[PDB]
């Protein structure tokens, strides 16, 4: 999530 | 006339879009959807077909890593599947040499791969080649001088600034000079005779710094940074410019495309994507 | 006069809500928020207190699976933290036997647990019991005949239709007849002498089918389907009917609440929830 923002 | 394809991505969930941008006339085409959505997939073009490689399908009710190789024919507007790789690879990086696709690293559950493998399209077959010295995911890959460069990434524990390099004839890896910045999730390409590493994430913040490598000198040196910090972005090269598409900036998912003219060492906002997203695959045919 | 509680959940983001439906008067209650937002938690009532176990906090600040055990007193409208579990468990399953809380399976990052552990509310302590035969996340848990039943789920590679059964006196797990459908994130409950499984996700579509298990028959026969396909639905029983609450249908996050009447093998829509959501925890007071 901090490199791509996914959950 | 050449097109900039973007495939997949992620916004709220992994996505199925294939869209192309025409950089001369400024228009976006909506093409056939991917059968299976993915983000952190990688794109490339080999002999007229466009290939979508790897990725992961993040749905609200489950994730599954892709091992898939998917093959889009612009003249039929049709996807269709090709032989899959030996393992699933999320946050893969990809490069082409002599018409063979190299799939380097990426994640599969808890595995952070260092294995890499090479697809021969004439045979619809994958075979493994020498693994990297480093486990890398969210890696950047570029071809320069018929060598494969694997830049930055994440090894399951540390985000990287190291970079190593593969010799196809010899089938061996060698580390090369490390980057000034730790970069997991950067965009990496070659333009003129240098390898650029744009944005990414350093462990604290998403970046807009761009540094570039030079085989002559054997050093990384920064150039003009992008307007927008971004990580998990798409990158390709068209005419003589770098094009970055998309990404996560820490707060929102960008629809911004930025173009880098190296003659002037400046970036400009050319077009915006039909909707913001991260983790696209990008290629040019 | 008893209440159906719904806790946390997910819509764009993990949720904090604690609301309570009154099946008699048909009204909704807004009770004290949770302290950390959570989707994929489970709820249970033991001792006139309400317990919210594990889950995940998807915020725009990051992911973190929970090992929290949070405890709501309804006479004070107050949540207090109780002792946490050994291990974060997202997409957790819970069942109570003899006023002891069994936390079954679930995920922590990349790890898919088969660990099980049992909370003693008296001592405020968690201890492990015999781990189950299969890694299971998104598992449904039901208690029937003083036995603990873990139905379906996802094991990190495939979604499952296997079920298995815990013997607390003996501290061991034995496998039972598998379901007809493979279901991760279904709603599993006990009604009459039947273990019901409604809804879920088979890595592919969402489900509207419902089957029940029959320990004498040892088979899994199908019954009437739900109006809506629901994965990560919340389930509970009250006054001789099954209540399913929200979920994801593949397209939107349902606020629908359906009620199954076993006398007539039919479902009907009772009141909708205030906002659609999925991955809630549900208990009856
Ligand atoms: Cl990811
Ligand atoms: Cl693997
Ligand atoms: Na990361
Ligand atoms: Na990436």
């Amino acid at each position: 999530d901090e490199e791509t923002g996914e959950f | 006339g050449r097109l900039i394809y973007t495939a997949g991505g992620y916004f709220r969930q992994s996505l199925s879009y294939l869209e192309a941008y025409n950089p001369s006339d400024g228009t976006w085409l909506r093409l056939a959807d991917l059968q299976v959505p993915r983000s952190g997939l990688a794109g490339c073009v080999v002999g007229g077909l466009l290939y979508a490689v790897g990725g992961r399908n993040n749905s609200p009710d489950g994730n599954t890593d892709s091992s898939a190789l998917d093959c889009y024919n612009p003249m039929t507007n049709q996807w269709s599947p090709c032989a899959p790789m030996s393992v699933p690879r999320n946050r893969i990086g990809v490069g082409v040499i002599d018409g063979h696709i190299y799939a380097v690293g990426g994640s599969h559950g808890c595995i952070h791969h260092n294995s890499v493998e090479r697809y021969e399209p004439e045979r619809d077959e994958w075979h493994l080649v020498a693994p990297m010295l480093t486990r890398r995911i969210g890696v950047g890959v570029a071809v320069l001088n018929r060598l494969l460069y694997a830049v930055g990434g994440f090894d399951g524990t540390n985000r990287l600034n190291s970079a190593e390099c593969y010799y196809p004839e010899r089938n061996e890896w060698r580390m090369i000079t490390a980057m000034n910045t730790i970069r997991s999730g950067a965009g990496v390409c070659v333009l003129h005779n240098c390898i650029y590493a744009a944005g990414g994430y350093d462990g604290q913040d998403q970046l807009n710094s761009v540094e570039r490598y030079d085989v002559e000198t054997e050093t990384w040196t920064f150039v003009a940074p992008m307007k927008h910090r971004r990580s998990a972005l798409g990158i390709t090269v068209h005419q003589g410019r770098i094009y970055v598409l998309g990404g996560y900036d820490g707060h929102t998912f960008l629809d911004s495309v930025e173009c880098y003219d190296p003659d002037t060492d400046t970036w400009s906002e050319v077009t915006r994507m039909t909707s913001g997203r991260s983790g696209v695959g990008v290629a040019v045919t």
